[PDB]
């Protein structure tokens, strides 16, 4: 084959700093991609499947930037 | 005149040092040092090497995440132009989330990448300052400069995630640029009534003119006698010569009274730390206590009272 | 002269057939959890 | 109502009251920080007798710095070394007025020629060897040319006479840069001049030392072994290049105006 | 009272003025012609603040208030109860501080040592004069500048800075900021690091400035030095002091516009 | 500003009435909001925050101009 | 030439480190590919907010048990 | 003709690693530039609907357009 | 015609390495910023909409205003 | 003069491994690619 | 003197690959070229 | 040996590591099923 003598990698690169950069690039990358999907349509948590379990608001607008601080909470702004 | 000691006149050169050895089983020092002669006209010529683990990798993958984000938002504001980047670029930034949303998790790109790059620079603060407590830790040395590394992580966290969660909104913390930065500090000031009849700010304000005081006059004194050997403190602390003598008679026949070689570093220690100290108790309690820092000023009897002459009509009255 | 990590061959050998079988096993947990998540909530 | 009161009590008050308990706090241990030199003072009472009275706050109680390579403990408020032998005599009949050398002003020891009683060892570094050497006994140091060496320029003096001529650079092996040159003087003995009081013109190949005239580089305390400085040594140079900042003509300790 | 090692030190010579009469110390205190006209200042000034306070409506610390004249009087000289007592008191002012620096060149001659600090106070003393002197005489009046109170002269502070719609898009103002904030910033890691250094892990010897070089060459891969740190100190407060200075000439004499508007002239180079 | 202001009707005010925490519910946008109408309103005039406010209170009728 | 042009480029390993480069390219792919992950997103080429296959907010504002609740 | 002769020459005064690495990083640097210079034009080829709009292909599928009558 | 003749001798006090390194980098800064002014200028052509303006293409497309009628119901 | 301590052999075993590397994973860009291509066609 | 330490044989190699490569490397961006103008043209 | 440890120590360490991991893992799983039971969230 041509991948014969790829085990000599770890001759030249420490083993211990390649360990120390893959597990803290897979945990930064695992939540950065949870956070990515939650903000979008596909989020999980405020979906209101299988049921709606806060006292949400009755009538909430579509939120614009010249607004006040609300009163109490709600998630349901759709 | 004679030498003022603040360029280097003459420089030399030997071999680089790598460092005092680190206890066993640390990992090696990384780069091959480098000199530079205009460093080294007012300071060390040394350049490197550096050190490399655990806590300053996760520290350095956050940071440049949260930079990427940052950077692209401010970018897709102009419509991706890197000329008009260039042109206006001051005036970007990455703003926060509407404060309708409340404290809930807004879609992308209407608040929630304020909120991505927020956890990743809080993040990358956090591993850095294990890094930094570990470093000092690891050559035997005092932990002090982790000590006031928190308490500006404790400030930079108080504005910006513990206030607005107080307040209930994630968008009462500042924006990610240069002049949108500086138009939050004006308004707020403004919406919560005059910060200068903030007391814990004209206190911080005290320490913040006493550090540029204090290092003013700790620079000069020992310039002044460095001709007596007084830049080398560690000597004059644990075998008093004459440099410190004379530095110490200085102030006390000036202003009556004087701190020694090594007490001097804790009257700085201080009036760095207690400026930030001020500054998290006066941002925690505005909005949250107090809603008009004026009419507070009023009701302790702080703030003085011009003559008036006129009758104005409150249009909402009549 | 040159870059070295002080392993020999046989050491190198070693660490490289328990490396590939981590992320091996690794990879497969991530297939399961992608075709759980499509049967639930599929995205395309 | 525009500024209608409901309460006047509030957490904002109480806070600063805090705030002002632990200021106020924090000076008091800085100030008894402060008095672990030089203390003891000594206060003069009303027809010359003198006690020791310790200031407010009180002075703490003594530490100790452990010192590298088996360089003994340092216990501090604690003991001192004895004062050497300097003369004065006070100009006025009162506690607070000045003093006048008695002898040859250069060498008294008195005003800004006075120095401390240091150890009579050098200065160490990380690994045990002395710290301030001339560049023959550290062999691997170098000056970078873009700058002038200084070996085999003159010495003029202040009042525009020769001094000697530099042989050496002392070097700082810890933090590499340049301490002292040494020169020869006019009747052939090897003294130092700390390179914070000199000024060094390449083209003139000349340094100019402001602090003494040119035949007071005869009588420059001098070093035991030139391979090495102690501390008491470094402080006995530097002193006396300080003493002819007001010494050296007679009209300079003499009102500007 | 005389610390243990300081008699060999209190000798005569190295003054400016006077000469021998008043060379002699109070208590722990250096007296000299400039310490007899400082004290004198000093004394003068704060009896006039009390008179000035006396004659307003309060005794209040923290509203007490003596103003300077009207801007109708120019560059002339206000009726003592509208204007003519912040002058007298304004000159008390640069007296006093003007004393204290020369005072401070007098012991540092004494001492043997260099004029680093006096130069650096001379920059305060700068900062104060542009307030009260060269901005007013530019823009033409005595009563361009600030009154003396605590929380009055803040509200001058407030209305002079929206003069300009939004004072922090001045050029001067935001560097001089950058001094200020690295500043504290390098105070505090000197502050610590000499710390750590002389009070160690507990059971270790008093390390040395190799530790020192190492612990930022690792964490951060440069260290500029330990006498460099100190001039680095100096460099700093005195820029920051300096940029203030620029930032209030400019407001006013230079510049009448909003200082938003003075950016422009980036996004309008003809080159983007 | 001039659609929420000068062609819709909202409230420029923003501060409080009292010193301590109320009723008062508007934010710091909602300040920049009114922030860039008042600049609008010294440009076209030719004039300062002065002409009509002590900026020590931006909000008290008894300390403005006429 | 035209075939033996490139023949001793083997050897360009004798005045490049290969640490260095491989450390390079690793870092670089994974900056690039978040880069252009983020860029295709903010376009028209979005794929999780395009409600295809389906919109899932509203699929759980219109379940008959939301629907009932809010009703009332 | 012959005024390039010694051209080859150029390389024992010029470090070779140094102007390689100096290539490399310029190249990648530029290729970011332009296109992202190009892509903020009329020349836009990610969000240009072409050859047909995909979130607008998303809103009117025929189960969004069913739901959303069912909300109204 | 005589004036030039020595002029190969600056080479023996001007650094010749230094010299290339210093052409090279001001030439390519001066290449983006000519670049740069001109398409900041009336003589810029990516957004001149010549030969034909694409997004204006893309927003007439039959498929696109076929869907945009749609959602006006 | 610059070097990096290998030989002529070493660098030849080397360029060997880095240029099969790259052909598979440039293999498997193009297979990226071909999918998206047929899911969400962009030119 | 500046000098780099190559000879004037390790010279002409060098300076023969290197010229190879730039070749290659302007050959493809002509084809890319040639593609865009046939899918977008700009001028 | 870069951290001092032998194979025989390395063995132990290894052996009471994956006991308390799976303790742990164990009391995760529970916790989950009880607020699904109460809050149910897919
Ligand atoms: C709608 C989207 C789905 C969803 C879709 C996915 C998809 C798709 C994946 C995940 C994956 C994960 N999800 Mg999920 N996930 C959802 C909701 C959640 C919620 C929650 C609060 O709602 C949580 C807390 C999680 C948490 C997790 C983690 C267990 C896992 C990420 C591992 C990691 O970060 O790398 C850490 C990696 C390392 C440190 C390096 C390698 C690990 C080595 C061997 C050592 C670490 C120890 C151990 C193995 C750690 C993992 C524990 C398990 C045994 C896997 N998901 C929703 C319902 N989730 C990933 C996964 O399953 O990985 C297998 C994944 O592919
Ligand atoms: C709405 C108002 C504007 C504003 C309007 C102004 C105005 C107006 C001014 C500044 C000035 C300053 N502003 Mg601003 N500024 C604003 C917001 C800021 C913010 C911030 C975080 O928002 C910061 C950090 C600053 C910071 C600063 C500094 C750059 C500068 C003050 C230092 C100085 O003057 O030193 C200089 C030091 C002195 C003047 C001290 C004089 C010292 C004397 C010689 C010694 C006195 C001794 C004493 C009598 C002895 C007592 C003895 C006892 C025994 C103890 N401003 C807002 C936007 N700002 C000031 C300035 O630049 O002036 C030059 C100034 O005039
Ligand atoms: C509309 C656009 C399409 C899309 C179009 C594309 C296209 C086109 C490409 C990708 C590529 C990638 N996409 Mg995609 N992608 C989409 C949505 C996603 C989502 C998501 C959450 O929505 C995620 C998490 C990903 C993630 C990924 C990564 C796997 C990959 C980038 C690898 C890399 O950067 O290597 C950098 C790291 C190195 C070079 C180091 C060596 C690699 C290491 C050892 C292994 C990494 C993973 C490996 C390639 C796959 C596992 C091995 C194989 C199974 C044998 N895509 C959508 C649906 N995506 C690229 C790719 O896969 O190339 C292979 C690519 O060309
Ligand atoms: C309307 C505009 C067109 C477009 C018009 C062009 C034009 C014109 C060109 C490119 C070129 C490139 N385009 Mg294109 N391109 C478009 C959209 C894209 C998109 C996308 C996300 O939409 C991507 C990711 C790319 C990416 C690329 C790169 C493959 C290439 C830039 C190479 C480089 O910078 O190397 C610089 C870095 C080095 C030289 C470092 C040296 C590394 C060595 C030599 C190995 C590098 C491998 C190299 C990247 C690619 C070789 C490919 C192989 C033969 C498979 N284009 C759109 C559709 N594109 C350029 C190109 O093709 O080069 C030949 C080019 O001239
Ligand atoms: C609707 C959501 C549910 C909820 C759903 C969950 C789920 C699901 C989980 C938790 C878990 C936890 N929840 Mg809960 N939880 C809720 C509300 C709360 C409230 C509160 C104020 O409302 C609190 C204080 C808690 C607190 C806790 C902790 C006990 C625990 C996380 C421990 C940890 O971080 O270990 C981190 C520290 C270590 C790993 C250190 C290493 C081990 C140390 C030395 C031993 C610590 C012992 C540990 C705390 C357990 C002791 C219990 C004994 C075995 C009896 N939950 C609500 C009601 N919660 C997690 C859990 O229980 O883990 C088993 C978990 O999986
Ligand atoms: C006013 C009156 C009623 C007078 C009557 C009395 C009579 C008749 C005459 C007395 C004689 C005279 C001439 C007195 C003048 C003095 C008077 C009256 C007033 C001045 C007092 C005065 C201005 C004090 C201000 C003190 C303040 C607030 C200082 C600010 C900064 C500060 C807090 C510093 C603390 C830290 C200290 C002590 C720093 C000094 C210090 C520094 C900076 C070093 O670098 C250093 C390096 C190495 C060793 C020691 C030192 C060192 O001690
Ligand atoms: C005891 O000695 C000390 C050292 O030497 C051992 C240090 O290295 C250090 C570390 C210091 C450094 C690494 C330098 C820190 C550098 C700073 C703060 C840079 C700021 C300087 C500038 C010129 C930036 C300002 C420029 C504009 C505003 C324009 C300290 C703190 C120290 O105390
Ligand atoms: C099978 C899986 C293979 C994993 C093998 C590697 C073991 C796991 C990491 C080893 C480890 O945890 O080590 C630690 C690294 O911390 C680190 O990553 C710390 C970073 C871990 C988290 C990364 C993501 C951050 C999480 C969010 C932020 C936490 C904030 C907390 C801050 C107070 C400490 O490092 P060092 O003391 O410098 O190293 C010395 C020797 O151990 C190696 O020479
Ligand atoms: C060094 C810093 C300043 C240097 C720049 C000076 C350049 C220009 C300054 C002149 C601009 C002054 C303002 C003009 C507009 C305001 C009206 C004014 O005052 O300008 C003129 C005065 O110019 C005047 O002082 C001119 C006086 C200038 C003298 C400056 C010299 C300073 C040296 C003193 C050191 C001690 C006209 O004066 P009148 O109206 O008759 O005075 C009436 C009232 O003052 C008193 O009843
Ligand atoms: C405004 C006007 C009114 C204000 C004041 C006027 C009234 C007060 C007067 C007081 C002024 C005192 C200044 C004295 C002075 O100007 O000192 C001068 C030098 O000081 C010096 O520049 C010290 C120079 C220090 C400069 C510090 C700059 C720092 C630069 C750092 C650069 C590096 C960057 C960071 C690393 C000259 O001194 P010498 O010749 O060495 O003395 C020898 C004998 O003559 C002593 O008698
Ligand atoms: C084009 O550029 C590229 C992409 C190539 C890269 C270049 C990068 C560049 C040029 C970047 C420029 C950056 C600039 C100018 C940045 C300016 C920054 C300033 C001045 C910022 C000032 C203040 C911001 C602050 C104080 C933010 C504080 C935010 C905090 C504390 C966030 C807290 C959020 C948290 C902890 C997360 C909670 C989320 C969760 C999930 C728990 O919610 C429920
Ligand atoms: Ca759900
Ligand atoms: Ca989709
Ligand atoms: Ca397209
Ligand atoms: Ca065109
Ligand atoms: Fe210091
Ligand atoms: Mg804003």
């Amino acid at each position: 084959d041509n991948f014969t003598g790829t085990y000599k990698m770890w001759m030249f690169i420490d083993p211990r700093r390649a360990l120390l950069f893959i597990a803290s690039f897979q945990i930064l990358l695992g939540i950065l991609i949870h956070m990515i999907v939650l903000g979008s349509d596909l989020n999980w948590h405020s979906d209101g499947i299988p049921k709606f379990y806060f006292p949400n608001a009755a009538e909430a607008s579509a939120p614009i930037d010249m607004s006040p601080i609300p009163s109490a909470r709600n998630f349901k702004f759709d | 005149p004679e030498y003022q000691n603040i360029f280097n006149k003459v420089q030399v050169r030997e071999p680089a040092y790598p460092g005092v050895e680190l206890p066993k089983g640390s990992l090696p020092r990384v780069g091959k040092p480098i000199f530079s002669y205009w460093l080294g006209k007012i300071g060390d010529a040394q350049i490197g090497p550096l050190y490399l683990g655990g806590w300053g990798i996760a520290s350095l993958i956050s940071g440049f995440i949260a930079l990427e984000v940052i950077g692209l938002n401010m970018l897709a504001s102009v419509g991706w132009d890197p000329r008009l980047f260039l042109k206006e670029f001051f005036w970007l930034g990455l703003e926060p989330p509407p404060p309708a949303y409340g404290l809930s998790i807004p879609p992308l790109a209407e608040g929630g990448w304020w909120l991505i790059a927020g956890l990743f620079l809080t993040m990358s603060l956090l591993l850095w300052w294990v890094r930094v407590y570990k470093r000092a830790k690891d050559l035997g040395m005092g932990t002090h400069l982790s000590w006031a590394f928190a308490v500006a992580i404790l400030f930079f966290l108080t504005l910006g995630f513990i206030r607005p969660v107080l307040m209930g909104s994630w968008g009462e913390a500042p924006p990610f640029g240069i002049f949108p930065h500086l138009d939050w500090t004006a308004a707020i000031s403004i919406r919560y009534g005059n910060f200068y009849y903030n007391p814990f700010h004209g206190l911080s304000i005290a320490f913040m003119y006493g550090s540029a005081v204090l290092f003013a006059m700790h620079g000069g004194t020992i310039l002044a006698v460095s001709r007596y050997g007084g830049d080398r403190e560690i000597d004059q602390i644990t075998d008093r010569g004459t440099a410190a003598e004379r530095a110490m008679l200085f102030w006390r026949w000036c202003m009556g009274f004087n701190a020694s070689m090594e007490s001097i570093h804790r009257w700085a220690w201080w009036f760095a730390v207690f400026c930030i100290i001020n500054s998290i108790l006066g941002i925690i309690l505005t909005g949250t206590v107090v809603d008009n820092w004026y009419l507070w000023a009023v009701k302790h009897g702080v703030a003085p009272s011009y003559p008036s002459e006129l009758t104005i009509d409150n249009p909402y009255l009549t | 002269e040159k870059s070295t990590t002080g392993l020999t061959e046989a050491e190198s050998k070693e660490f490289h057939g328990i490396f590939m079988a981590s992320m091996t096993l690794w990879f497969g947990l991530v297939v399961l959890a992608h075709i759980l998540s499509w049967l639930y909530r599929p995205w395309l | 109502e525009f500024g209608y009161i409901t309460q006047y009590f509030d957490l904002a008050q109480v806070t600063l009251w805090a705030f002002w308990l632990s200021l106020l706090s924090v000076i008091f241990f800085n100030r008894r920080e402060d008095k672990r030199e030089g203390y003891p003072q000594e206060a003069v009472q009303i027809f010359g007798k003198t006690i020791l009275t310790e200031g407010f706050p009180f002075m703490p109680a003594p530490k100790t710095f452990k010192l590298p390579h088996n360089g003994g403990d340092v216990v501090k408020p604690g003991p001192e070394r004895p004062q050497y032998d300097f003369k004065l005599e006070q100009v006025d009949r009162f506690a607070g007025a000045a003093y006048r050398p008695v002898g040859n002003p250069m060498l008294a020891g008195v005003g800004p020629g006075a120095y401390a009683v240091r150890a009579n060892k050098p200065d160490l570094t990380n690994a045990g060897d002395p710290r301030i050497v001339p560049m023959r006994v550290a062999k691997h140091f170098a000056v970078v040319d873009k700058d002038p060496d200084p070996r085999g320029m003159t010495v003029i003096g202040a009042d525009g006479q020769v001094g000697g001529k530099v042989t050496e650079i002392w070097v700082d092996r810890a933090e590499p840069q340049v301490r002292y040159l040494e020169l020869e003087a006019g009747n052939k003995k090897k003294v130092l001049v700390p390179i914070a009081l000199c000024v060094i013109k390449g083209q003139k190949r000349e340094v100019k030392v402001r602090s003494i005239n040119g035949i007071h580089f005869n009588d420059v305390p001098t070093l035991s072994n030139y391979d090495q400085i102690t501390l008491a040594e470094e402080d006995k140079v530097s002193a006396y290049y300080g003493a002819g900042t007001l010494y050296a003509t007679p009209n300079r300790a003499e009102s500007v105006l | 009272a005389l610390l243990n090692f300081e008699k060999k030190y209190r000798v005569r010579g190295g003054t400016l003025v006077g000469g021998d009469l008043f060379d002699f110390w109070v208590g722990p205190f250096y007296v000299g012609f400039f310490g007899v006209s400082a004290v004198f200042f000093a004394t003068l000034g704060t009896m006039l603040i009390l008179f000035g306070a006396a004659i307003g409506p309060t005794l209040n610390i923290w509203q007490i208030s003596i103003a300077p004249p009207d801007l109708s009087v120019g560059l002339g000289f206000a009726p003592i109860r509208e204007g003519g007592l912040w002058q007298v008191i304004t000159i008390c002012a640069v007296g006093a501080f003007v004393s204290w620096a020369l005072r401070q060149v007098e012991i540092a001659r004494k001492l043997g040592m260099g004029l680093h600090v006096p130069f650096a106070f001379s920059f305060a003393i700068l900062a104060y004069l542009t307030l009260v002197f060269f901005r007013p005489v530019l823009l033409g009046a005595w009563g361009h500048a600030f009154p003396y109170g605590l929380f009055s002269h803040l509200d001058w502070v407030s209305n002079v800075g929206y003069q300009t719609l939004h004072f922090h898009y001045n050029p001067a103002h935001m560097l001089a900021i950058s001094f200020f904030f690295i500043n504290t910033l390098a105070l505090a890691m000197h502050g610590s690091l000499i710390l750590s250094v002389v009070n160690p892990q507990k059971g270790e010897e008093v390390k040395t400035a190799e530790h020192e070089n190492t612990v930022f060459r690792d964490i951060v891969g440069y260290s500029i030095g330990a006498l460099a740190i100190h001039r680095l100190g100096l460099f700093l407060a005195i820029n920051a002091a300096f940029w203030s200075a620029v930032c209030m000439i400019l407001t006013g004499p230079f510049w009448t516009r909003g200082w938003p508007e003075w950016w422009m002239w980036w996004p309008n180079l003809p080159i983007w | 500003p001039f659609t929420p202001f000068l062609l819709g009707e909202n409230e420029i005010r923003v501060s409080g009435n009292t010193d301590l925490r109320n009723t008062n519910r508007k934010s710091i946008k909602q300040a920049e909001w009114t922030f860039a109408l008042m600049t609008h309103f010294s440009e076209a005039l030719g004039v300062n925050c002065t002409y009509c406010h002590n900026s020590r209170a931006f909000m008290d009728w008894n300390q403005s101009t006429p | 030439m035209n075939a033996k042009s490139f023949d001793g480029m083997h050897k360009l390993w004798m005045i490049m480190n290969p640490v260095s480069t491989l450390w390079a390219i690793f870092i670089f792919q994974i900056f690039l590919g978040l880069l252009i992950h983020m860029v295709v997103l903010s376009s028209d080429l979005n794929w999780h907010d395009d409600q295809i296959p389906v919109g899932y907010q509203l699929q759980g504002e219109t379940l008959p048990v939301n629907l009932e609740m809010k009703a009332a």
